[PDB]
């Protein structure tokens, strides 16, 4: 801190949220309502938060529509994740699905409605009855085409309702370590320029994603990965980052999404041709495979010169053959966004589509309890005292290799409720609130001023466009050794030219151009590590195609029929989780893997599912 | 006697004073749109009108002049009749406006027409009719007039 | 360094701290009602006095626009008399001119009708120009 | 090439005794988007950092980019830019509403009172939190929409008059039409005591029905009808129907 003085102020909490995220606000009412002193840090107002950005809507086994069993979403969700899945997890978030989303309902979410006066709900890729045998599945209930938005704006109204301080347009900078132990969090109040560490017996990461690391994505401004980022700067490795779902369906020219619920009322994907052509990539599921099978399949036609429009370099999503009045009623929301951004009537002509970055499955590992971990081969899991992370930003890890839609809303709700029961449980009266080390944040405001003042020859917004650029062309939808390897060799040299970096406005107060700035050394870590953990994914599974290893590497060969084979070694096959550790400063990276915890919770209740082939 | 929340209000108003923090233009940057300045109109007549009544009232009693001098006195000036007729029109016009869009405004209460065309009806209708009826009551009898000047 | 003071949580409503010891204000909707209602039966009295004049025209006039106007002025007086930027006494100075402005208004009127020509006849005159 | 102006409102609350500006920038249009949100951006990133503004999603579902776009309230991102280049722009923040810097305004009023009408579900017998979904029929959720849609971006409040001059004691239409759909929620018991803390004569009734918050709201709804439709019940020329009664076998 040595060009500037910092007005510096200490509080003390019971836990402290970082998010104000659908996960974020579930897991502080949970604790609210549990009598908790909450503190709530949050970057932006909790309802401009990506949640609402939401549409398609949010899984459990209602029946409102066809009879459902939640173990066959646990068998999907398994499918899905293309057995990288912890499955554990998966059954945690399954069987609590129907609890979850009633909740909700519950707390005053205006959910559509069946003529039986129940709960609506839509088909949805991925999804399917009777342990993929039978049809086609539907479960994923909604609010028409807006689901997020509901979603977020009740649980962030019940949240005024049970007590949580809130600390609104607070930039969290690092977590405070002691030791191997998360004591709180120290931020930047953008209102007043002043800078703020929060004591606290628990600190629960709810930040979100890091789409903004590509050029295109469907995600938020916001979506800049500063949770990933905290805890590599914390010491604890990542996980899974390599896994980047692309969504099919993106609009063409602006990102902005079109929802999977556009394909599960009726509407399909076209090429050229004015073929159907899923038909051919999935017979069974079709336009309703899962998201990376069809975006391949879309990456292909594009390839093979059977792309549409001008350049033949995109492909149209054709919801016109389907009623007026089913337009409106179910997509109300994307029929007004095509409108507007491709100047479309959804009624009357297609809409121009292509695969674009969505989620990230990767994240800060935890256990199904939710609590961060840190791995090495002799000890294994090992959890990480008082700290806990919940949603996008997490890696539980229940959606393994590839998210299942409508699949996140409910991890939000699910573990972000978890959070809350499995901290009122493990915290005891007893336990008083953590004093701070001396020095504690001290070089976070350090990093601060560097930042605020540095005077280097490349602006801010520069070093970011090609970071995004670099990562669409050498880590998308298909990757190659080469290309990776590349990619891996120009996104290290980025990572050095933020010392040479440049920034103008040199205010406290509200200083969007010194935010964005620890925006891009947060999208930098994540994304340095997005690309070599996949650089070095020798295999093809899930959202992760490598052309020059196109076959999923498991323990056996699930192809053919298992006994008779032996088993290959841990170190030989891809069935298991990459942890990326990388050092801030420096910028270097190593890898370590993780087993794949197969067994589910509870055996009783339900078995677990070996891995098969996975087609749709 | 407040709300707690007209309280909380109240004290958030004192702080952003403190900060000494600017306000947001608004009139002055403000698009024109019939929403809006018909309502100011309406308020502009309706106090106007109060405005003359008490200007007129106690004006005359506080003065040793009458109404009758007061006519008599600007007819006296021999000003164009046009001009005096265009005078009739602005004393109408308040009258005929504010009472027509009174009954739009008590609708509007009701939540009656409030969609964006219905409001665009509604005041076009209203400044059509009011401007008509003020028309109608100064040209009618000026025309009237013009019959037992002229004809037989 | 980090030498700093224990900071406070910063201004927050809560609307469940709110609901102890608040107990409703009696309540404007009655009023409001016949504010308007009022408004709507003088509708057919502008109209009446187009075509009928007099002095019982005269009377009943003064009486319906001094309780419109009364009502009229307090609305527009609450709009602009505004604490935050005339301060306290001089804002109630306001309110209280308000009600002034209507009891002047009516004196004026009456004062009109039964010593001067009337308001009736007073615009037959300057039509007669 | 088309270079467009843009006329923007700037303030600082660092310089010392400080005065918000006007600001001309230059824009080329076929090396920009073409919505307004992209020329902030554009300009930000290229020309001068300093210039602050919020946003977050690219959609118009956020809220967050709200302000006073060529004299009217919207949303920036989905505010098409006015290509005819002989013309300039005008950029303000928010009507009326305490400034921290250039186009952000401290909404933190706004917020309070969004907080006040009680934005969430209240029932009379204490229901079991995961148990069962609370029956309404399709008719009655429908009530719901025009409502439940808003994004709370203030377009609204900071377009009326009343709220320019009684922000402190009047909620203004967003929080009011917000306040009005957790009324006409049939799943809502506090139909009740809901307009008990809008009796008094300021908070509901200073709307004197000028119509500019229907009229601006870039998400095409109305709380000018909710508005209206909150008196009638504070009149009682109109009461909440009672709930639809919930099938035996649901
Ligand atoms: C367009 C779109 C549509 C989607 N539709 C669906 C769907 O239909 N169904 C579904 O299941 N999933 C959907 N998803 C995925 C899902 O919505 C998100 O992954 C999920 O909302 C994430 O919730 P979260 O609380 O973890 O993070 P978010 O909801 O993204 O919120 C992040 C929070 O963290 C805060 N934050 C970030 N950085 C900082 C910092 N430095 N300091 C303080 N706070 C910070 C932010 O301010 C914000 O409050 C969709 C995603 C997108 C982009
Ligand atoms: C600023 C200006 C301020 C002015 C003072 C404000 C006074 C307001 C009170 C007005 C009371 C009504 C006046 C009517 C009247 O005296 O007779 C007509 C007269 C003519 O005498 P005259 O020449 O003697 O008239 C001929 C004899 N009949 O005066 C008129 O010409 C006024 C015309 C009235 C217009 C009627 C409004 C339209 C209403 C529509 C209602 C719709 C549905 C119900
Ligand atoms: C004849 C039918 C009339 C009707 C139906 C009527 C109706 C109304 C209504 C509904 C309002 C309130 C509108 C608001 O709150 O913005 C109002 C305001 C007012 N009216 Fe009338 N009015 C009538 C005649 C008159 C007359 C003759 C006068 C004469 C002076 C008058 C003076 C006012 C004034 C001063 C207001 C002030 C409040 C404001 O502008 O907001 N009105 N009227
Ligand atoms: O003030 C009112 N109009 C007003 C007064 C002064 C300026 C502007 C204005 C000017 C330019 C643009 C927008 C509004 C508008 C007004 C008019 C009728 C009813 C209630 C009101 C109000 F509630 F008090 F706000
Ligand atoms: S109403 Fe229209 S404008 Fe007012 S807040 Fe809700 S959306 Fe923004
Ligand atoms: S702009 Fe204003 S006063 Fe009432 S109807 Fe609309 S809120
Ligand atoms: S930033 Fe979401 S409203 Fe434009």
């Amino acid at each position: 801190s040595n060009i500037a003085q910092y007005k510096v102020i200490d509080h003390a909490y019971d836990v402290v949220i970082i998010g104000a995220g659908g996960a974020g606000l579930r897991a502080a009412m949970g604790l609210g309502e549990a009598g908790f002193k909450t503190a709530v840090v949050t970057k932006m107002f909790p309802t401009r938060s990506h949640t609402t950005a939401a549409q398609g809507g949010i899984n459990a086994a209602l029946g409102s529509m066809n009879p459902d069993d939640w173990k066959w979403h646990f068998y999907d969700t398994v499918k899905g994740s293309d057995w990288l899945g912890d499955q554990n997890a998966m059954h945690y978030l399954t069987r609590n699905a129907v609890e979850a989303v009633t909740e909700l309902e519950n707390f005053g979410m205006p959910f559509s409605r069946t003529p039986e006066g129940k709960i609506y709900q839509r088909s949805f890729g991925g999804q399917s009855n009777n342990y993929g045998k039978g049809g086609v599945a539907k479960r994923t209930c909604c609010v028409a085409d807006r689901t997020g938005h509901s979603m977020l704006h009740t649980l962030y109204g019940n949240s005024l309702r049970c007590h949580c301080t809130f600390f609104i347009e607070y930039f969290a900078l690092d977590l405070l370590m002691d030791k191997g132990r998360c004591v709180g969090v120290i931020a930047l109040c953008l209102e007043d320029g002043t800078i703020h560490r929060f004591r606290s017996k628990r600190t629960i990461v709810a930040t979100g994603g890091y789409g903004r690391a590509y050029f295109s994505c469907t995600t938020a401004h916001m979506n800049t990965g500063d949770g990933t980022a905290l805890a590599t700067r914390a010491g604890i490795a990542l996980e899974d980052l390599e896994f980047i779902q692309f969504h099919p369906t993106g609009i063409y020219g602006v990102g902005c999404l079109i929802t999977e619920g556009s394909r599960g009322e009726g509407g399909f994907l076209v090429n050229s041709e004015g073929e159907r052509f899923m038909e051919r990539y999935a017979p069974k599921a079709k336009d309703l495979a899962s998201r990376d099978v069809v975006s391949r399949a879309e990456t292909i036609e594009i390839m093979e010169g059977r792309g549409v429009g001008p350049e033949k370099d995109h492909i149209y999503l054709q919801l016109h053959h389907l009623p007026a009045e089913q337009l409106h009623q179910r997509l109300p929301g994307i029929s007004e966004t095509a409108k507007i951004f491709a100047g479309v009537d959804v009624t009357k002509e297609p809409i121009p589509v292509i695969p674009t970055v969505h989620y990230n499955m990767g994240g800060i590992p935890t256990n199904y309890k939710a609590q961060v971990i840190k791995y090495t081969k002799e000890g294994g899991d090992k959890i990480v005292p008082g700290l806990y992370a919940c949603g996008e930003c997490a890696c539980h890890s229940v959606h393994g290799a590839n998210r299942l839609g409508a699949n996140s809303l409910l991890d939000a709700v699910v573990f972000g409720r978890a959070c809350s029961i499995n901290i009122k449980e493990e915290l005891k009266p007893d336990e008083k609130i953590p004093e701070l080390p001396e020095g504690a944040g001290e070089e976070s405001i350090a990093n601060l001023d560097a930042v605020r003042y540095a005077n280097g020859d490349v602006p801010t917004a520069e070093l970011r466009l090609t970071m995004q650029k670099t990562m669409q062309k050498h880590a998308g939808v298909f990757r190659r050794g080469d290309i990776l390897a590349e990619g891996v060799k120009k996104m290290m040299d980025l990572f050095k030219e933020l010392k040479r970096l440049k920034t103008t406005d040199r205010s406290l107060i509200w200083n969007s151009d010194l935010t964005e700035s620890l925006e891009l050394q947060n999208l930098m870590l994540n994304a340095t590590q997005t690309i070599v953990a996949a650089e070095n994914r020798k295999e093809s599974r899930g959202a992760h195609a490598r052309d020059d290893f196109p076959k999923r590497e498991d323990e056996y060969d699930y192809s053919k029929p298992i006994e008779g084979q032996t088993k290959r070694p841990f170190e030989k096959h891809w069935r298991k989780h990459t942890l990326t550790k990388q050092d801030p400063r420096t910028g270097h990276i190593t890898l370590d893997y993780r087993p794949v915890i197969d067994k589910t919770l509870d055996p009783a209740e339900v078995d677990w599912i070996p891995p098969i082939i996975r087609s749709y | 006697e407040k709300t707690p929340i007209q309280v909380w209000g109240w004290d958030y108003l004192m702080r952003q004073r403190a900060l000494k923090r600017p306000i947001a233009p608004h009139l002055t940057i403000y698009k024109p749109q019939m929403t809006w300045m018909v309502s100011g109109l309406h308020r502009v007549t309706g106090c106007a009108m109060a405005g003359t009544l008490l200007i007129g009232g106690v004006g005359f009693s506080v003065l040793p002049l009458d109404f009758t001098t007061f006519v008599e006195f600007i007819r006296g000036l021999g000003i164009p009749w046009v001009i005096l007729d265009t005078f009739k029109f602005i004393i109408a016009f308040p009258i005929a406006f504010h009472t027509l869009n009174g009954i739009r405004f008590i609708g509007f209460d009701m939540a009656k027409g409030t969609d964006i065309p219905s409001i665009y009806r509604g005041a076009y209708l209203v400044l059509g009719l009011a401007a008509l009826i003020s028309l109608a009551v100064v040209v009618y009898p000026r025309w009237e007039r013009h019959k037992k000047a002229t004809l037989p | 360094t980090s030498a700093a003071v224990t900071g406070a949580a910063p201004p927050q409503f809560d609307p469940i701290a709110a609901e102890k010891g608040f107990k409703p204000l009696h309540s404007h909707g009655t009023l409001f009602k016949i504010e308007r209602y009022f408004a709507a039966a003088m509708v057919p009295l502008i109209p009446a006095a187009y075509f009928i004049h007099g002095r019982e025209m005269d009377l009943c006039l003064a009486l319906a626009l001094t309780l419109h106007v009364h009502w009229g002025v307090w609305g527009v007086v609450n709009d602009y008399g505004r604490p935050f930027v005339l301060g306290d006494t001089l804002a109630a100075a306001v309110r209280v001119g308000a009600y002034i402005f209507t009891a002047c208004l009516l004196a004026g009127l009456l004062y009109f009708n039964e010593h001067d020509v009337g308001l009736t006849r007073a615009f037959e005159m300057v039509w007669e120009l | 090439k088309r270079i467009k102006t843009f006329e923007i409102y700037r303030f600082n609350p660092e310089e010392p005794g400080a005065k918000p500006k006007l600001q001309k920038f230059d824009v080329d249009l076929d090396k920009c988007g073409t919505m307004v949100l992209d020329a902030l951006i554009k300009i930000k990133n290229e020309v001068d950092p300093t210039l602050t503004f919020r946003r977050s999603c690219r959609e118009g579902i956020c809220g967050s980019c709200a302000m006073n776009i060529a004299g009217e309230n919207t949303l920036a991102c989905i505010c098409n830019i006015d290509q005819n280049t002989s013309k300039t722009t005008k950029i303000y923040p928010l009507p009326h509403m305490f400034v921290i810097k250039d186009l952000v305004p401290d909404m933190n009023l706004f917020y309070a009172q969004y907080a006040s009408i009680q934005p969430w579900l209240q029932k009379k017998t204490k229901i079991n939190l995961g148990e069962k979904q609370q029956y309404q029929s399709i008719k009655e959720q429908e009530k719901l929409d025009g409502l439940y849609e808003c994004i709370l971006c203030a377009c609204c409040s900071a377009s009326c008059p009343s709220y320019w001059w009684n922000a402190d004691k009047y909620l203004g239409p967003a929080v009011l039409m917000q306040a009005y759909r957790w009324i006409i929620d049939s799943r809502d018991d506090s139909a009740a005591e809901r307009l008990a803390r809008m009796q008094d004569g300021f908070s509901a009734f200073k709307c004197h029905t000028i119509m500019n918050c229907t009229k601006t709201c870039p998400k095409h709804l109305n709380p000018a009808r909710a508005i209206g439709e909150i008196k009638m019940l504070l009149t009682k020329m109109k009461t909440k129907p009672a709930p639809l009664p919930t099938p035996a076998n649901f």
